[PDB]
């Protein structure tokens, strides 16, 4: 969170699995695997996403003619702000501490 | 010498004409504790009871083979299937329990069987069926057929909504021979029961 | 353990000939094996 | 052996029940590992073709006898002959990279090239039969696609192979009295 | 020094600005094997994760007491709300958290507390709403208020389509002062959690 | 797992913090030894071609995963499909010395000729980019040259290789909400 | 070691098929195992 010192908000993100709608309030993903934090002296915060699946591996690349996306949407919202307009967050991603690929092919770089 | 009445959770089923359960394909359980999930999974104890229903009423102008295939998970109007609804990836079990009451004096048999995966069967198909977990049911012996079935599948955990894993299946071998002094139609009823659910993947509210 | 009719070594080492299996932590063999025999009843000569 | 005849366990009333002995019985021909790791001919497409193994026909062997499982496991090695370079791609890569050659290309050498092949699924057990969507399998249960020129005859064999759950097996059905066909003779 | 980010079960809550948590009333929990129940009673270890909802904005113009009372449990549309449904007798504590986000230059305080059996309040009866599980909430310390308390009741087990036993209060004390830098409106949020939810008697299918 | 934001030390908030454990991951496919030695096309000129490794496109996968390292150490195995007599030189000899046959040749057998060649270069460790002159590389990052009468295809791949001080890797960008390409299916 | 697969010895020596290495007289699996878990402050269960 890159706000000034004056600025508070509480965020919380959420991982909707397959099967449905993602959920758009944070009233209606208050019931996925979701976790909340707030901005304060410490400024960063880290959430491991989990790996569920049928399968014990899932494809890394999106299936060309198959447009629903199930292996998952994850979310996040902000519950409230306090005087936090115009502010940002900026965002990072990370591989897991048990991340690991898979059967290396080329198919040319997009 | 007999024990002879299952239970599972809070609901028992006495049968008095049990020639035996069957266990199908394994006597017990995988292990639940997969890597695919990252050890967020849980059991629902409150998931084991028996639920029942209809399947069809066997009556004595059924020729061999007027087969019924209802794929396991039906629609369950109470715990069990307020988690398909609740939760994305689940394994469970199942121990079918299924009744053809007449009386002694009816004739003929039908076969009984748990099957998986089972679509586009043919009549030539249906003369072996034996290979399956299966169970006969004739008015002669006994009434009741129990079996009992392990989570089978491609991978661990399920995603019900798509895929069906078994198929009770109840064929008929020998019709329905009614006598001066049997019952002249029987109806086959069935109380299914999951074992040990383990379900795995909050789904958001539909709120 | 399979087709094979071979008394030596293989070549290539076990991972670049075969794909490796995991444990985590047959059936058919058991159950045709506890199969009853004999007689039901009091069997004469 | 009279029994309980509705309990559908296994009982083997013998040949000793009327007098008499069994012999020693042998049965390497009927392995499963063993019957399953021998080629087997498919009909090719002209380039592209996914290295599925229930597109064996239903008449063959291996073909008829692997619907047998109802879940299989077996690394494939294939034979191909063609014309051109075959370009291997594992599972689920986009079929745009069967063209680039940094997949693992056989060049040409006559007449034809084997190459044995990974389980490259990512389930744990692959299956001969889904009802998930009313052909009729998932995209993930295939080895594979391969690409030349164009491929002449391409020959599947699975070793390795664990089956699960059978399923029914047919043989066909005879008009006679039995099944006379011509066997062979001098 | 400071273990401050709360989590039941699969859910968690990270606050860095937590003063700390007030167990009210006990700190553990009651005998929950009782006799009025017959041993047939289980844990559903799926009810306890938090559910946000929200109370209301308190502005400038709020004077004191300004009280909000939502009785708990509220229409939870999920896990927990499904065993009101399906489940005559249950009982649960209960672990509130509410979030009041302005920035650190408003004014002001709002208490916060959780009361049993509230109704029929005056506003001369709210200058002693402090002997319950209270704790305060103002912009100058904190964001936070975190009270936990445990079952109470009338009798062992409750049966909560006919009552309800805690109710959540949130009243202003001193009223919001905003500034030329501090925050105009402030909104009031929380999420609620169960704590070892126990169920006891099946209801029967709406079906 | 709530952080110092801005110290930039590895932090990995894992899968425990809120439930669960994690499982044993195995990294041999993304090691940087294994996924480098493997064959892979570049276009050649007719006749004369130095040996250099960022003449491999950016598309191919190990172009833009050799790209990926600032600093690269790999000695360099060549296959090369040609007709007439191919010549290696070392690094830095004059490329007159690419006719003469005491310079190690491989005569012509069929279809293609594959040698190992050692790192020749001066420098303890080569580099895929360099700002000295403002193409844009020394003429001392190179493995030779290779002169034949007219080469048709030759593959490079590089093995022992160590790599040094990561560079950034770039995925082609989608224009839809994910860019899903046609996957091999059945 | 690579991307080899043999289990049986090279036939050329070592200094025939490889640039040898010489010594004078690693980073990042030292920077990713270094990674803090677990929270900042006193946790709950």
């Amino acid at each position: 969170f890159t706000g000034p010192t004056d600025a508070k908000a509480r965020y919380m993100i959420a991982y909707a699995p397959p099967g449905m709608e993602p959920p758009k309030t944070p009233e209606a993903a208050a019931h996925c695997i979701h976790a909340e934090w707030d901005t304060g002296l410490n400024s960063k915060f880290t959430f491991s996403i989990p790996y569920l699946s049928a399968a014990d591996y899932t494809y890394t690349a999106s299936d060309v003619a198959e447009t629903t996306n199930v292996q998952g949407w994850v979310c996040l919202f902000q519950i409230t702000h306090g005087k936090a307009d115009g502010d940002a967050l900026v965002v990072l991603a990370s591989a897991g501490k048990d991340f690991e690929l898979r059967l290396p092919v080329d198919a040319r770089t997009q | 010498d007999r024990i002879l009445t299952t239970r599972n959770g809070h609901t028992t089923s006495t049968t008095q004409s049990s020639v035996g359960v069957t266990y199908g394909y394994a006597t017990a359980e995988d292990f639940v504790s997969g890597p695919n999930t990252s050890g967020l999974e849980t059991r629902v104890a409150q998931a084991e009871r028996f639920f029942k229903t209809h399947l069809f009423d066997w009556v004595t102008s059924d020729p061999f083979g007027r087969c019924h295939l209802l794929e396991l998970p039906t629609d369950h109007k109470g715990v069990y299937g307020y988690l398909t609804d609740s939760y994305a990836y689940m394994r469970n079990g199942w121990d079918v329990e299924v009744t053809a009451v007449g009386n002694q004096f009816n004739g003929g048999c039908l076969l009984v069987a748990m099957v998986p995966e089972l679509c586009s069967i043919q009549k030539r198909e249906l003369y072996q069926l034996t290979l399956f977990p299966h169970q006969f049911i004739n008015p002669r012996t006994n009434m009741t057929a129990h079996i009992t079935v392990p989570f089978v599948g491609v991978n661990r955990y399920d995603q019900y909504k798509v895929h069906k894993p078994w198929t009770l299946v109840v064929m008929v071998v020998a019709p329905l021979t009614v006598n001066s002094e049997g019952a002249p139609q029987i109806k086959v009823y069935a109380n299914i029961a999951p074992t040990n659910v383990h379900v795995a993947g909050e789904f958001p509210s539909k709120e | 353990s399979g087709n094979t009719g071979s008394i030596i070594n293989n070549y290539y080492m076990q991972q670049y000939q075969n794909s490796m299996d995991t444990q985590l932590g047959d059936w058919f063999s058991k159950l045709a094996s506890s199969a009853f025999s004999g007689l039901f009843g009091a069997l004469l000569a | 052996t009279t029994s309980a005849g509705e309990s559908a366990d296994p009982v083997t009333a013998t040949v000793e029940n009327y007098g008499g002995e069994t012999q020693v019985q042998r049965r390497q021909h009927t392995d499963v590992s063993f019957i399953l790791d021998r080629f087997v001919k498919v009909t090719p497409k002209d380039q592209i073709n996914v290295l599925d193994l229930m597109q064996t026909p239903a008449h063959t062997l291996v073909g008829a006898l692997l619907r047998t499982a109802t879940y299989y496991f077996a690394d494939l090695e294939v034979a191909v002959k063609h014309e051109g370079n075959l370009t291997w791609v594992p599972n689920g890569a986009p079929e745009a990279a069967l063209d680039n050659t940094t997949n693992p290309t056989a060049y040409h050498k006559a007449p034809l090239t084997r190459l044995a092949l990974p389980y490259t699924a990512p389930h744990r057990v692959l299956a001969t039969v889904y009802n998930g969507e009313s052909r009729a399998l998932p995209t993930s249960f295939n080895y594979g696609a391969i690409k030349a020129t164009r491929v002449t005859e391409l020959l599947y064999r699975m070793k390795r192979a664990e089956t699960y759950c059978p399923r029914p097996l047919l043989a066909i059905h005879p008009d006679q009295a039995r099944h006379k066909q011509k066997i062979v003779a001098p």
